[PDB]
Order: structure tokens, then C-alpha cells, then sequence
RNA sequence: CUCGGAGCAGAACCCAACCUCCGAGCAGUACAUGCUAAGACUUCACCAGUCAAAGCGAACUACUAUACUCAAUUGAUCCAAU
RNA sequence: CCGAGCCUGGUGAUAGCUGGUUGUCCAAGAUAGAAUCUUAGUUCAACUUUAAAUUUGCCCACAGAACCCUCUAAAUCCCCUU
RNA sequence: GAAAUUGAAACCUGGCGCAAUAGAUAUAGUACCGCAAGGGAAAGAUGAAAAAUUAUAACCAAGCAUAAUAUAGCAAGGACUAACCCCUAUACCUUCUGCAUAAUGAAUUAACUAGAAAUAACUUUGCAAGGAGAGCCAAAGCUAAGACCCCCGAAACCAGACGA
């Protein structure tokens, strides 16, 4: 109930997914220090990494492809020009 | 007094069936989903004479870590210790 | 020199070798196969 | 088959098998094509040319002539003036 | 037929015969038995390494 | 006979109305897609079966990132029925070294850089 | 009841029915349709079947001449004749 | 209890046919055909399983794959990139 | 399916054999069945002493008795304060494209009753251009070990006996 709503205001559409109901620690010992990290979220923490790194991998290697690209187009250019000096015409022109 | 010949949703004489309110909606809500993959495969970010090499040497280097994982298959080392440490099924208090 | 004299002083500290205390080397010995359970049994292959 | 003879109690040897075909040593086995003496007016030579040839046999053929024959026929031979020698080992065969 | 310390000489082929190879090679060491498996025929070079050194 | 469909390519282009509606810009097309799988690959054909599992949708629900390129997108014509494609959007930019910890995917679409599970102060 | 062509099977291959049609169990011309040998095809296996450069030997400086024309035009092993 | 007695023996006759096939746990696993007195079965392929070797497999960009003919079909083959 | 040829060991009084549905059929070829040839069983259980018989306690299958039964349903499960009431659930094996199937087998208990091995290959030791305790194999082989191959059933055929 109410997943819809919940996408609306860019939360997840289960309550049990993203956010502090989930992620927060659920105890801590009385004398206030923090508990050890519940081993549902450091399998959480350690996903969203590699998803993090993916995004930041496909990125520069689109970054890498373009440059690449634009490199031998500009390197294409240049070597028309070169092709273009010769010897000096002669015969009926002179 | 009403009954369909034969199995109901198989052959010549079928029970009909009828698409109710909720069966409509939900293959509507299933068309918009679609509807909206379509525009977002309307924008390449690169061409294709761009994307073309982009990624050669990350996939070449995955493929020989498969070769290496295929080639390095052997028996496991054996330890004098192991089979010395059986002797101590027999181990007794003085 | 770590394979003829550390076997044998490793050995010193070891029960007695006797007949009930003897192995054969692990994988000399197959499991036998017999039809007898819900895998190897009803057909019987 | 006969897998254990009764008055020795071995494997016989398919007699039919040993007419008909050569071991060599490295496991392959030596035919003639079937037909090749037959109705030769009738064949071009060059299907002809082709019967006389002697052909190998593929891994079931292979596979299935030595089970019907014991290992008398896979030792090594070392006959004198033998046409097939040459052909008992393989040379530069890879996997 | 390999007595004292086998993994001494594993370290030792590994040695030798990473820049025949190009790569690590794949070993095993059998230390109850005192033999060490080489994947690759290598048995040509070996003989006479061993031979260089002395055994 | 039931065969591969070929989709026409006048299908994947978008009219000025198609940017207004979603909100997407032709002349700064996203750099990433965000391919989720919502449909079972049950009841369809073996060749969609084996690009899901080549795109890595083997888990319905669980959002993965591909690149927009032509040829990741030949894939996603091909099995455009069972996923929801949706652009990556980046309000703080790439991920750094600093932050690649506290980095989380909300359900806009959205990879915040930081994650502080506090409620803003504004 | 075996073999070949066409439709079904529209475009690589393949694909059934006591499905729809037409055929084959030869003939003719050569007498190098001599020998040998890379690499291939293959009737969904096997058996069988098919195409072949180079080379040897011929032919040849007129002969769409170099594995005849032709779609099928056919039968394994043992054995028998010599 | 005779389309040819009964008992014993050959005899544990043979049966492509039917029935049955005994502890626990986990894993991989549904498969074009060909031949056959053969279609209630087998053998070879195909598929599946295990072990092993080393190297591309799948998805696929252009370019490319027939005339004869009425459906100017959905598609396929080939195929780098990814 | 040979042969020439080859050529060894050989100290009865033992058992990783059975223990009353086993091991011989056997307490016995008896009882019983058949005109005959022939077929062919079942079972026993105290203790040192029965010239200790008011003895040797007890608990254990099915079947019953102590103690019939209360709406409703493969008879159970989730449960629940509570047996039931509520909710959920079409026995099993075999055989099949597919069985709650109104297809097969099964009243039930106890006991008995069904995977035997070469060819290579693999795995683990030994030795190594040699291996093997004459033979055999060998272009890393060879020797040794481990590991794969069921039960019941015809109508028949033949030989020799026994029967009007
Ligand atoms: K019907
Ligand atoms: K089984
Ligand atoms: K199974
Ligand atoms: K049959
Ligand atoms: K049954
Ligand atoms: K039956
Ligand atoms: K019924
Ligand atoms: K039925
Ligand atoms: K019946
Ligand atoms: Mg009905
Ligand atoms: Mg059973
Ligand atoms: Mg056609
Ligand atoms: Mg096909
Ligand atoms: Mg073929
Ligand atoms: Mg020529
Ligand atoms: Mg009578
Ligand atoms: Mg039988
Ligand atoms: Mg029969
Ligand atoms: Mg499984
Ligand atoms: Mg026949
Ligand atoms: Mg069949
Ligand atoms: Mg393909
Ligand atoms: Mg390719
Ligand atoms: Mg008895
Ligand atoms: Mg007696
Ligand atoms: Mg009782
Ligand atoms: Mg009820
Ligand atoms: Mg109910
Ligand atoms: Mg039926
Ligand atoms: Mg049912
Ligand atoms: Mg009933
Ligand atoms: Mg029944
Ligand atoms: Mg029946
Ligand atoms: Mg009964
Ligand atoms: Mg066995
Ligand atoms: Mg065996
Ligand atoms: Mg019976
Ligand atoms: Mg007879
Ligand atoms: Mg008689
Ligand atoms: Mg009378």
C-alpha cells in the first residue's frame, strides 16, 4: 500500500528499502557505545560500491572512446594536406 | 445445465472469457512503461563509428583471465603433515 | 633440509603407530556404488 | 562378443574384425572402401580411384574394433620390410 | 626421488622456467612422496638443469 | 511462424512532443542508461532468455547500469517488453575516491554522492 | 516399399502425411572416361556418394580442347567364375 | 485340467512382454535424424553427464547470398563492434 | 579353438561360514499327497538340581481387552484457553502425452526377497627407459589397488521313466 505515493516524493516504493527506517543501526549498547554494523547493511554498503564504481568504469570509458574518436578525426584531417604538396607543374601551363 | 463440451479453455468450443476494468489497466499501465523505453533508446550518446574500439582492450584482458582460470587447473599440493596428524586418533592421556 | 629430518622428529611427538590407526591415501580408495536409496535405488540406473 | 571364453575363462577375439581391418599402434585402424572390386565398368575412374584408397576409421569405429579384439592385436610389431611402419606413430599431433 | 626442503625447489623451477613459459607455472608438490608435477613437457630442460646443478 | 521482430527504426524517433512529455534533451542525450527487469523471461522466446542474462537482469527489481550506446541498445530493443530503461542522472557528478562509500541509487533515477540518513535541515 | 525433379518448405541449409504432380532401373559419343595428388563438399550417423588446383604421361599452336553428354539411370559383405 | 497324458531330467528353458527392484543428502539433467522382418526393440548420430586440454563461444555494423515465377511475407544465413 | 614347447608348489584336524523362515529336504525321505513313477513337510527352547513345579518378576508386532459413538469429509496441518468446531489440503506405488482418477498392485503384522564382470579410461602408490617374483608389455611406460553391469513369470521343445 502506498508505493505509488512514495515514488512521488523520491523514496522507495517499499519502505524497507533506502532510507533511516532501513540503514540506521537498530541498537546500540546503553552505555552509548555504537553497535558493531548489522550485516544486512554492510552487504548493502558493499553492492552500492560496486554499483557506484560501474557507473564511474562505463563513464570513462565512453570519455576514453570519444577522445579516441576525435583524435584520428583530427589526425585524418592533417594527412590530406600533406599529400597535396608535389612537384611544381610543367608542359603547356608551365 | 450449462456446460462447456469437452476441456473449457481448449478446443473449437472454448468458455469465453472477458477482459474485466483491472485486466485493462494494467495492460495500459504496461504500454506506458514501454512507451517511455522507447524515447530512451531514441538518444545514442555516441554513433557507432564512435563506439567502436572503445572498450577492445578491457574486454580482451577479461577473456585471458578466463584462459588463465581454465589453464591453471591441477591437483592440490599434499602435506606430510596431514597424513602424519591421522596418527592422532590413538592420542591418549598419560 | 626440511623434508627427511622435519617428517621424522615431527613423528617423535605422535601416538604409536599401530593397526588401528591406519589409513590408505585419500583417493586410492573409491566409494562402491550399490542400489540401494532414492538415488542409486527404484531403476537402479 | 565372447567375454569369457568357458574353457579359459578370457576375452575371445572377433575373428571378422582381424580379416578386415589394421591396427596401427597409435590406435587408428586401416580399411578398404566397401565395393571397390565391384561393378567397376559402371564407375568413373575417378570414384574409382577413390575405392582403392585405404581410409581410416573415426573414433566409434575405432573404439568399437578394439573392444571386439584383444590386446594381442595392440602391441608393438616389428616386422621386417613392414609397409605400414611409417604409419605406428604419430608425429606432430597436437591435443 | 626429491629429499630435503621440495618447496625449496619448486621455487627454483618456478624460477627457471618463467622466462621459457612467460608465465607461472603450473605445479604440484607432493611432499609425502617428494614429487613435483609440472604441467608442460619440460623434461628436456629440466634434466639438463639439474644436471648444471649438480644433482 | 513465430520469428524475431524487427523493429522499425521510426519507432525510436522521438517527436519535440516525446522530449516534452519525459523531459530528455536530443542535444545532451544521457551518458548512461538505469535497465531494470520487470517482466519474467518465462513464456517468451529462448533468444530474450539469453540477453537478459547477458545484460545481467537475472534478479527482477534490481537495478543495472549500461552504457547508451548503439550496440547496448540493440539489446534493449530486443527485450524492451520486459525491462524499464530510465536515464542516470548525476546532480553532484561522478562518484570520487572520497565518496565512493556513501553513494546510494534513488528511485528517481538519481546516485546521490552523499548519504547521511539525516533529515535536511532547510 | 529403391532412386530423381517440382509444390507444400516464397529468401542459407533442413523439414513430414496411405499429401499434390512428373519421371528413373537407360541411351549416345570417346578409347589418356590414363596415373597420381593439395584442399573441400556430403542427403542430418555409418556405409556410400561428390568436386577438385598442382604434378607425371598425353593431346594441342582450328576443335566454349584437360575428371565425356546426361537428373535419377541403381545393390554392401561373404561366396562363386577367372 | 488331452489339438495330445503324467512325472523326472536337460532347466535358473527363453521371453524386444508385464510386474517388482531395499539407507540419508546435494548437484547437473527433457534431447534434429538415419538404418533396421524395423517403428512395443536396438545401433550410430543428436542431446545429456563426468574428467581433461586450450580458445574463442553467444549476442551481432556495414558489405554480401538468382534467375525462372502469382502471393513483390514474417524472417534466416554471413557478421566486426559491443 | 589347439599343438610343439614351457614348467612350479603341495605341513589333515581349518573358517572376516550358517544359527530353527538360516544352514542339508531332514527331528525325515518320516507324516501327508499320487494307481504308479514321483512330490514332499512342519517343529525345539526353565534351572546346578524337578528326588527344587505355588516355578523362571517385569516391559516389546499385528489382533484385542482395560475404554463404542456426536454435524464435516485422504482424517492431517496451521493452530488454539479448548479434543472437535475455523482456515488450508484431490492417498501411495506402478504405468503414461497426461491418473483423486471409476487404470495397476496392496487387509495387516513379523521374517525372508532383487546389480554378479571384462575392454580401455580415470584416481592413488611403487619403479622408471625400463616395469613385472621366466611367459607379457614398452617411442613414459609398466606393475598393484580402488571403482561399472538385478529379481519373478510363460505357452513350449527334447530325453528317459511311470500309468488302461
Ligand atoms: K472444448
Ligand atoms: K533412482
Ligand atoms: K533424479
Ligand atoms: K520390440
Ligand atoms: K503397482
Ligand atoms: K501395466
Ligand atoms: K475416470
Ligand atoms: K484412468
Ligand atoms: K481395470
Ligand atoms: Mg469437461
Ligand atoms: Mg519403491
Ligand atoms: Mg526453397
Ligand atoms: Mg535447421
Ligand atoms: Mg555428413
Ligand atoms: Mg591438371
Ligand atoms: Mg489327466
Ligand atoms: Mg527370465
Ligand atoms: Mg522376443
Ligand atoms: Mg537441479
Ligand atoms: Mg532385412
Ligand atoms: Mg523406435
Ligand atoms: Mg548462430
Ligand atoms: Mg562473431
Ligand atoms: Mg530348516
Ligand atoms: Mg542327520
Ligand atoms: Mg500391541
Ligand atoms: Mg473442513
Ligand atoms: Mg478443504
Ligand atoms: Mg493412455
Ligand atoms: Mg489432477
Ligand atoms: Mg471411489
Ligand atoms: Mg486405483
Ligand atoms: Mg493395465
Ligand atoms: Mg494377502
Ligand atoms: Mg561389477
Ligand atoms: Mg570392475
Ligand atoms: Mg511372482
Ligand atoms: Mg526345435
Ligand atoms: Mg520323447
Ligand atoms: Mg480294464
Amino acid at each position: 500500500a502506498g508505493g505509488q505515493w512514495r515514488l512521488q516524493q523520491g523514496l522507495a516504493a517499499n519502505p524497507s528499502g533506502y532510507g533511516p527506517l532501513t540503514e540506521l543501526p537498530d541498537w546500540s549498547y546503553a552505555d552509548g557505545r555504537p553497535a558493531p554494523p548489522m550485516k544486512g547493511q554492510l552487504r548493502r554498503k558493499a553492492e552500492r560500491e560496486t554499483f557506484a564504481r560501474r557507473v564511474v568504469l562505463l563513464s570513462q570509458e565512453m570519455d576514453a572512446g570519444l577522445q579516441a574518436w576525435q583524435l584520428r578525426q583530427q589526425k585524418l584531417q592533417e594527412e590530406q594536406r600533406k599529400q597535396e604538396n608535389a612537384l611544381k607543374p610543367k608542359g603547356a601551363s608551365l | 445445465r450449462g456446460r462447456i463440451p469437452g476441456r473449457q479453455w481448449i478446443g473449437k468450443h472454448r468458455r469465453p472469457r472477458f477482459v474485466s476494468l483491472r485486466a485493462k489497466q494494467n495492460m495500459i499501465r504496461r504500454l506506458e512503461i514501454e512507451a517511455e523505453n522507447h524515447y530512451w533508446l531514441s538518444m545514442p550518446y555516441m554513433t557507432r563509428e564512435q563506439e567502436r574500439g572503445h572498450a577492445a582492450v578491457r574486454r580482451r584482458e577479461a577473456f585471458e583471465a578466463i584462459k588463465a582460470a581454465a589453464t591453471s587447473k591441477f591437483p592440490p599440493h599434499r602435506f606430510i603433515a596431514d597424513q602424519l596428524d591421522h596418527l592422532n586418533v590413538t592420542k591418549k592421556w598419560s | 633440509q626440511g623434508g627427511g629430518a622435519r617428517a621424522l622428529d615431527l613423528l617423535r611427538g605422535l601416538p604409536r603407530v599401530s593397526l588401528a590407526n591406519l589409513k590408505p591415501n585419500p583417493g586410492s580408495k573409491k566409494p562402491e556404488r550399490r542400489p540401494r536409496g532414492r538415488r542409486r535405488g527404484r531403476k537402479c540406473g | 562378443l565372447t567375454y569369457f571364453s568357458a574353457r579359459k575363462g578370457k576375452r575371445k577375439t572377433v575373428k571378422a574384425v582381424i580379416d578386415r581391418f589394421l591396427r596401427l599402434h597409435c590406435g587408428l585402424w586401416v580399411r578398404r572402401k566397401a565395393g571397390y572390386k565391384k561393378k567397376l565398368w559402371k564407375k568413373t575412374p575417378a570414384r574409382k580411384k577413390r575405392l582403392r584408397e585405404f581410409v581410416f576409421c573415426n573414433k566409434t569405429q575405432s573404439k568399437l574394433l578394439d573392444k571386439m579384439t584383444t590386446s594381442f592385436w595392440k602391441r608393438r610389431n616389428w616386422y621386417v620390410d613392414d609397409p605400414y611402419q611409417k604409419y605406428h606413430d604419430r608425429t606432430n599431433l597436437k591435443v | 626421488k626429491v629429499e630435503g626442503d621440495i618447496w625449496a625447489l619448486q621455487k627454483d623451477v618456478e624460477d627457471f622456467l618463467s622466462p621459457l613459459l612467460g608465465k607461472t607455472p603450473v605445479t604440484q608438490v607432493n611432499e609425502v612422496t617428494g614429487t613435483l608435477r609440472i604441467k608442460g613437457y619440460f623434461d628436456q630442460e629440466l634434466k639438463a638443469w639439474l644436471l648444471e646443478k649438480g644433482f | 511462424k513465430f520469428t524475431r521482430s524487427r523493429i522499425p527504426e521510426k519507432v525510436f524517433q522521438a517527436s519535440p512532443e516525446d522530449h516534452e512529455k519525459y523531459g530528455g534533451d536530443p542535444q545532451n542525450p544521457h551518458k548512461l542508461h538505469i535497465v531494470t527487469r520487470i517482466k519474467s523471461t518465462r513464456r517468451r522466446p529462448y533468444w530474450e532468455k539469453d540477453i537478459i542474462k547477458m545484460l545481467g537482469l537475472e534478479k527482477a527489481h534490481t537495478p543495472q547500469v549500461h552504457k547508451n550506446i548503439p550496440s547496448v541498445n540493440a539489446k534493449l530493443k530486443v527485450v524492451k517488453h520486459l525491462i524499464r530503461i530510465k536515464p542516470l542522472k548525476l546532480p553532484q557528478g561522478l562518484p570520487a575516491e572520497e565518496n565512493m562509500s556513501n553513494t546510494c541509487l534513488k528511485s528517481t533515477g538519481e546516485l546521490v554522492v552523499q548519504w547521511h540518513l539525516k533529515p535536511v535541515e532547510q
